[PDB]
């Protein structure tokens, strides 16, 4: 116990950490799926 | 959860958490006349938070580790040096006055935040409303100059009307020879080097100027030492004291909320104390400011925001 | 219990706001309850403020009547029996 | 612990390798006239498929 | 109708020129503003009635309501000026120059 | 690598830049012509919609 | 203000320009303009001081006169064409009065005399609200009628807007007045590019908004009203001077900052439409704008002005004030120039 007042960021905001990590993971997975779907759609449309 | 508009919506109403003893009480008096003991006893037997006199190291004690910092970080002004030589050419007197007013403003903001957050009353010793007494005493003694007086008055006009006046002002009237005798009996060798002209200037500033401006807007409780030196009649008067004047009656929940935000953000509190008015008494050059600010930054626990300093044991820095 | 007591002593001390709020609620709910609500729109539709322009028929439509005194068409017997 | 202490010494060589890689990518991108310049229009050797990579 | 519409447009122009040439009375300035508002109402109403535009006769009602709320706001501002300065003189409103 | 690689890379770069030059000149001409006489996709300024016109028979026969 | 009227006032402030942009009717764009004006007036008179009352009164009378001129133009168009939209053959007098009144609403010169004074005397967040949000709706009305406007009148209004804005921002010291004449110069640039390419007008508007937001956030961090007040920022918040310098150089239009891109593409399109003299004069006045920006940079970042004694206590205290989207807007307003083909359309 160093600071005389309890810091706001003394403990990590676990809800914020979980929401941010899950959001980043979700956008990464959705990005990979949409990129693969766009590649497949482009190849199907152009006959490649 | 940090206090804010969302907390006010979900319910953090100051008027809901108020009670009878939720009062701002300020004890005032001359240099050495029973001011500390009476405030402590009043707060103890009224269940109120006692705030002693905000010294030079008030910000040092209330921020960080709470140990007193070096003098060059805490104002670079010495009360002992002022007592030894009040007319020094380096402007120690006005630097001490401005630093003590800033400390008193921070203490008043802390007390107001505590009262608005917990509902507990506060008993301050010599708040911001009775520091112009010391200002005018040094001006009438020739210790400071008219430019310093104008700058202090400008800062007081900038910061003072944003807060609420105390509910009660208990004053200790005391003769200058009695103050001199008590100062001699205390034994501080720097403190015996004070002049009866300065003490009379303090007492005259009190009687002529401080008591009336408290008088038309809050409850004034002048007592002698013998009316004092027994903290039961004063508390009885506080009990049988009616608050039917001042701006405290006109305050409602949202005014309390905005005042709570103002006193909970310390940067807005000390915003106008650092106005760019370049008096040579308080102006600090770029090189000295650079060195002082840098050394305060490698002071332990002050390099980063609180909770992010790994040298003092803060954990989960990478995760937050 | 407490809610019933609150409306009860509200009605005791001041009935103006109670009557106004009850009239407000009744004005909301009664068009959703009464069976005559559609009949106002039917009457407003049936009221002939404009000339009914005759149509040139090719004989492929038998629902339109050739004569006003015909059984065919939107009669207002419901309006007469209303 | 040597890799932990001297990890700063690989950033500039990594940038050099990355710059060589990007030069190679630009070089294979600008192949619209490979073995098509009239100064260097020659028949391909049987042991090779491109004049330059 | 063209002569009366020309008269209405000249009335609007005169009210606009009066608004642009200030006198000591912000009340008089607001009155010139409603001279413009009233001229706008008559031109809109006469145009709608001449064109038989029953779909657009609500437009005068909307301009009246919106301009009336705007003038209520302006009257509140003039009340604030009269309270802080004693009077509504526009030359008292000049300390934002520097 | 050799001089032929740089030679043919320069040829490809010059071809790309010349094609970009003629494409930019043509799009200047296209935009100028279309703005002067809007008849293609670009510079199609709006026009009130015919779908909001009443076509039902009305009270006045002379419409 | 209690949260009920705070929500109502902010919702109407939001709703005004939204109705103006979403609306295909001249009447509805008008009513959105006075939703914006009426809803924002209590926010100017929120502080309840004589300067705020002065700013609110001047702002009200200016917007009321301009709104009445707009309604005059709408009514005259309604008589002449029988519709509620300047379609193709409305009168040039009507269109010029519309442009006149929208320029009066925007505060560009020679109708610029109220904007520095209205920006002064109000809090910094209301200066940000004004100088960013209150201009999208008049720009929306201007963009909807781009092929009908008068290029001569627009070019005169634009070049004098940049002239007066550059000279004012050169003149004063106050941060709010500096930002107001900066706004006048930038609206001059947007107005000049309006008749030829409204897409570049929108691009310049977004670049100016994402440059104006972190200026105003940085000012609100310490309520620095003055050049001296932002000059002692090194003692208060030293971790911002680099971004202050970068964003002020971006506001000046210096490459490789992304604020060079609006001026560059505007000059390019103007030269596509052959107004070389106008483009040269605009760029020289932009150099004047960059001059007062560079003086501000010299005051706040590259030199170190003398400080006070209570700044030690202010450094003793902590702060959680600066919000998360300050850095995002700062980075997007500094280092976006290689994405110029993506930014333009
Ligand atoms: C590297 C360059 C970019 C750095 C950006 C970050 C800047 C920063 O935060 O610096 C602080 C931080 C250093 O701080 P520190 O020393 O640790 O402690 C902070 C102090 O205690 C803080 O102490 P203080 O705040 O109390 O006092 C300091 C304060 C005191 O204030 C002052 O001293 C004021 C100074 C005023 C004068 C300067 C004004 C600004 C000038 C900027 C340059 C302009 C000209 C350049 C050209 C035009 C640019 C548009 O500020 C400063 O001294 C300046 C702070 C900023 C310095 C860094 C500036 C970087 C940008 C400019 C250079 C790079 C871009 C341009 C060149 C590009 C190439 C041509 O910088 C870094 O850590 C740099 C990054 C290093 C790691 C990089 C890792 C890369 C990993 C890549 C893989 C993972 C990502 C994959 C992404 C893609 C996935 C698909
Ligand atoms: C072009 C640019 C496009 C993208 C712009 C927006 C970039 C992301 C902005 C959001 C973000 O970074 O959120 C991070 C924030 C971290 O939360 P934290 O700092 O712990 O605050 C809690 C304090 N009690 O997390 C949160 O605020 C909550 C978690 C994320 C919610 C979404
Ligand atoms: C047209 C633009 C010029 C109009 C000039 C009108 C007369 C004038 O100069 O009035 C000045 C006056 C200034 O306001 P005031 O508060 O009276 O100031 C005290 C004077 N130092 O201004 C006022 O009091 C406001 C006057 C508004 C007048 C509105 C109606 C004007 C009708 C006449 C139009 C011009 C006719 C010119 C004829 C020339 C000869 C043929
Ligand atoms: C397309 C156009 C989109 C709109 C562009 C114009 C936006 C103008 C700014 C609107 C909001 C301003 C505002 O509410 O200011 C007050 C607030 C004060 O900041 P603070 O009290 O710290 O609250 C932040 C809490 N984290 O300040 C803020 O919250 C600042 C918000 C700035 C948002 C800028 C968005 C730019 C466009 C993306
Ligand atoms: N110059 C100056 N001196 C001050 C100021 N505030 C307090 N002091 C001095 C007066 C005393 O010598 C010393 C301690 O303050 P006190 O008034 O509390 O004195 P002390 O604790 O000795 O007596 P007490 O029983 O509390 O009244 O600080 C101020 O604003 N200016
Ligand atoms: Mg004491």
């Amino acid at each position: 116990k160093f600071y005389v007042r309890e810091p706001v960021n003394a403990k990590p905001n676990w809800l914020a950490v979980g929401l941010s990590v899950g959001a980043s993971v979700f956008m990464w997975i959705y990005l990979i799926q949409t990129h693969n779907e766009d590649v497949l759609e482009y190849k199907r449309r152009n006959g490649l | 959860l940090r206090y804010g508009l969302l907390a006010a919506i979900l319910g953090d109403k100051t008027t809901k958490k108020l009670h009878e003893y939720s009062r701002v009480i300020t004890v005032d008096g001359n240099i050495c006349s029973g001011k500390n003991k009476l405030a402590k006893e009043i707060a103890q037997q009224l269940g109120m938070k006692h705030y002693p006199e905000a010294g030079i190291q008030y910000s040092s004690t209330t921020t960080g580790d709470g140990r007193p910092l070096d003098i060059e970080f805490s104002g670079s002004c010495s009360l002992e040096k002022f007592y030894d030589d009040p007319k020094s050419n380096d402007g120690n007197s006005y630097r001490l006055q401005s630093w003590l007013y800033a400390s008193r403003l921070l203490q008043y903001a802390d007390a107001l935040e505590h009262l608005l957050s917990t509902g507990q009353g506060v008993v301050l010793e010599r708040s911001i409303y009775s520091d112009f007494v010391f200002l005018e005493a040094m001006y009438n003694q020739g210790y400071i100059r008219k430019q310093c007086v104008d700058h202090y008055n400008e800062i007081k006009r900038l910061t003072l009307p944003e807060y609420l006046p105390p509910h009660a002002v208990i004053y200790i009237d005391v003769p200058v020879p009695e103050v001199q005798s008590r100062i001699q009996k205390k034994g501080d060798p720097h403190e015996m080097k004070v002049t009866s002209a300065y003490l009379q200037d303090i007492e005259n500033a009190y009687k002529k100027t401080f008591l009336p401006k408290m008088s038309e807007m809050c409850e004034v409780l002048v007592y002698d030492s013998w009316e004092a030196e027994d903290p039961t009649k004063v508390v009885e008067d506080i009990e049988y004291l009616k608050y039917n004047k001042g701006p405290w009656l006109k305050q409602d929940d949202w005014t309390f909320h905005y005042l709570r935000m103002l006193v909970q953000d310390k940067t807005e509190v000390l915003n106008y104390t650092t106005i760019p008015v370049y008096l040579p008494e308080i102006t600090i050059g770029a090189h000295q400011g650079s060195r002082i600010y840098n050394s305060f930054r490698e002071l332990p626990g002050r390099k980063y925001a609180p909770g992010y300093n790994a040298e003092v044991g803060d954990k989960w820095i990478w995760l937050k | 219990g407490r809610i019933s007591a609150f409306l009860k002593n509200a009605w005791a001390k001041e009935p103006v706001l109670v009557v106004s709020f009850s009239v407000w609620g009744l004005a909301i709910i009664m068009p959703m309850i009464s069976p005559y609500t559609k009949y106002a729109s039917m009457i407003n539709k049936a009221t002939p403020y404009n000339y009914p322009v005759p149509v040139r028929d090719d004989g492929n439509m038998p629902d339109v009547p050739s004569h006003p005194q015909d059984p065919l068409g939107p009669s207002l017997d419901w309006l007469k029996n209303l | 612990q040597l890799l932990r202490e001297h990890w700063v010494h690989i950033l500039v060589p990594a940038g050099f390798v990355f710059g060589c890689y990007l030069d190679r990518k630009d070089d294979e991108k600008l192949t619209a006239f490979r073995n098509k310049s009239m100064l260097f229009q020659r028949e391909l050797r049987p042991n090779e498929e491109v004049t330059w990579k | 109708m063209p002569s009366t519409f020309f008269n209405l447009t000249m009335a609007f122009s005169l009210s606009l020129l009066g608004t642009l040439m200030f006198r000591s009375h912000l009340m008089s300035t607001l009155l010139c503003l409603e001279g413009m508002v009233l001229s706008l109402f008559i031109m809109t109403s006469v145009t709608s009635l001449n064109s038989n535009s029953m779909s657009s006769m609500p437009i005068p009602i909307t301009i009246l309501v919106f301009a009336a709320c705007e003038a209520a706001v302006g009257l509140a501002l003039l009340v604030k000026v009269s309270n802080t300065y004693g009077t509504d003189y526009v030359q008292n409103l000049n300390l934002l120059q520097c | 690598d050799g001089p032929e690689k740089n030679y043919e890379k320069t040829l490809a770069i010059l071809q790309i830049e010349s094609e970009k030059a003629e494409l930019r000149l043509k799009e200047q001409e296209v935009r100028r012509l279309m703005r002067a006489r809007g008849d293609g996709p670009w510079y199609q300024f709006p026009t009130p919609e015919k779908e909001f016109i009443d076509h039902s028979p009305k009270a006045t026969p002379d419409n | 203000m209690n949260p009920i009227t705070l929500a109502i006032i902010y919702f109407t402030i939001f709703l005004g320009p939204v109705i103006t942009m979403s609306s295909t009717n001249l009447m509805l764009m008008w009513v959105g303009l006075e939703f914006s004006l009426l809803a924002i007036i209590p926010m100017l008179i929120n502080k309840k001081n004589p300067r705020s009352t002065e700013a609110a009164t001047k702002y009200f009378v200016t917007q009321a006169t301009a709104s009445m001129i707009i309604l005059l133009a709408i009514v005259l168009n309604y008589k002449q064409l029988g519709t509620w939209m300047f379609q193709q053959q409305t009168n040039g007098l009507i269109l010029n009065m519309t442009l006149m009144a929208l320029s009066m609403k925007l505060g560009l010169a020679p109708f610029h005399f109220w904007l520095p004074e209205v920006t002064q005397g109000i809090p910094l967040h209301m200066g940000l609200i004004l100088l960013t949000w209150q201009k999208i709706a008049p720009l929306s009305i201007l963009i909807q009628i781009y092929p009908l406007l008068n290029s001569t009148i627009i070019l005169m209004l634009a070049i004098t807007s940049i002239f007066m804005g550059a000279w004012g921002g050169l003149n004063q010291t106050q941060m709010r007045k500096i930002m107001a004449y900066s706004s006048i110069a930038h609206m001059g640039w947007m107005l000049a590019i309006l008749p030829y390419n409204p897409s570049l007008t929108l691009l310049n508007l977004m670049i100016y908004i994402i440059l104006t937001a972190p200026m105003f956030m940085a000012l609100m961090l310490n309520n620095s009203m003055t050049i001296n007040s932002i000059s002692l920022l090194w003692n208060k918040t030293p971790a911002m001077l680099t971004m202050i310098s970068l964003m002020l150089l971006s506001l000046g239009g210096l490459p490789p900052l992304t604020g060079f891109l609006p001026k560059w593409i505007i000059i390019t399109e103007l030269m596509k439409n052959n107004c070389l003299i106008m483009a040269t004069l605009m760029a020289m006045m932009a150099l004047l704008n960059l001059f007062f920006y560079t003086r501000l940079i010299y005051s706040t970042s590259l030199t170190m002005f003398p400080t006070n004694n209570n700044s030690k206590m202010m450094t003793h205290q902590t702060k959680t004030k600066p919000n998360l989207m300050f850095s995002t807007l700062a980075i997007m307003s500094t280092m976006t120039l290689p994405l110029a083909p993506q930014l333009i359309t």
